């Protein structure tokens, strides 16, 4: 399905446009700064002072929600291919260190001599989203030890998530991998205990949560995280359930694609 | 009635592309 997501997932706080000419070089650059928020969000339109005759035919790239590092890299871009070398690194590349506003990019080729308006440039988020809804079978439906809202006995880790967010994905994205925990069974000392941030009633877009029945037994678990795209296999979510604990692995897809939302109904 | 010279300041429409959302059932 195509799903527009939340307002936070769609938030645009700045824009950077690059208008390449025929040879994919000499790009005209326009940074539309967040402190000026010309950008017409209510028209979903950027107006530039470059005229039709100045523009001619252009390969138009739009990047949204840059930070200063990414902006400065874009300021130095000379060729279309350079865009595929501009990337942001995140030490812990999952929620919530990856959060709104999300880096986005898109492009379209357009002849401005023919029409002053380019309609339109589709802006594609550079990250992906993973949602696990775990239904627990009877052997796991226990009264949980809860500490500050978290489930001490239920734990998870992200394995082989990529640290890089590319503005434009390289032809074959290389690897820069990390896991959120590396503790081995049975202690799994550094794994993350299950949280309750999703149990709130506006409910954020990412986090962890769970459901208790009337007997106070846990019957379902939920985890939602953002993550970076991967062209290579190995990204995994692992969960530890009370029995040492029982460990379950969910391999994510062989490719994690940008602006895809992978929802799993998991029965354990 | 004369219209403006057809050499206008340019405009770029931008739309935020929907997620592609996929669902899968898995059991253990």
């Amino acid at each position: 399905e195509r799903n527009q997501g939340s307002a936070a997932e769609r938030l645009i706080t700045n824009l950077y446009l690059l208008l390449f000419d025929q040879s994919g070089a000499n790009p005209a650059k326009y940074y539309i700064a967040g402190n000026t928020f010309i950008w017409l969000p209510d028209d979903m339109k950027v107006k530039l002072d470059m005229t039709q005759s100045e523009a001619g035919e252009r390969k138009v790239y739009v990047v949204a929600n840059v930070d200063n590092a990414v902006k400065t890299a874009l300021d130095a871009v000379a060729n279309e291919s350079d865009l595929q070398t501009v990337k942001r690194t995140t030490a812990m590349p999952w929620s919530t260190d990856i959060a709104s506003p999300f880096l986005m990019s898109g492009n379209k080729t357009h002849d401005f001599l023919a029409n002053r308006l380019l309609d339109n440039v589709p802006l594609v988020r550079a990250i992906a989203k993973v949602e696990l809804n775990i239904s627990l079978s009877e052997k796991f439906q226990i009264v949980p030890i809860i500490v500050n809202g978290s489930l001490s006995e239920f734990k998870f880790r992200y394995v082989n998530f990529d640290k890089e967010t590319y503005v434009v994905k390289p032809t074959t994205k290389p690897d820069n991998l990390i896991s959120s925990a590396n503790g081995v069974w049975p202690q799994i000392t550094d794994w993350t205990v299950w949280g309750a941030s999703l149990n709130t009633s506006p409910a954020p877009d990412a986090g962890t949560g769970y459901t208790l029945d009337a007997n106070g037994k846990v019957t379902a678990l939920r985890i939602v995280t953002y993550l970076n795209e991967r062209d290579s296999k190995g990204a995994t979510v692992e969960v530890a359930l009370p029995r040492g604990p029982e460990l379950y692995r969910l391999p994510l897809p062989d490719k994690i694609l940008r602006n895809h939302w992978y929802k799993y109904e998991v029965e354990i | 009635a004369m219209e403006p010279v057809e050499d206008r300041s340019i405009e770029i429409s931008i739309r935020v592309d929907d997620f592609t959302k996929t669902g899968e059932t898995v059991r253990y």
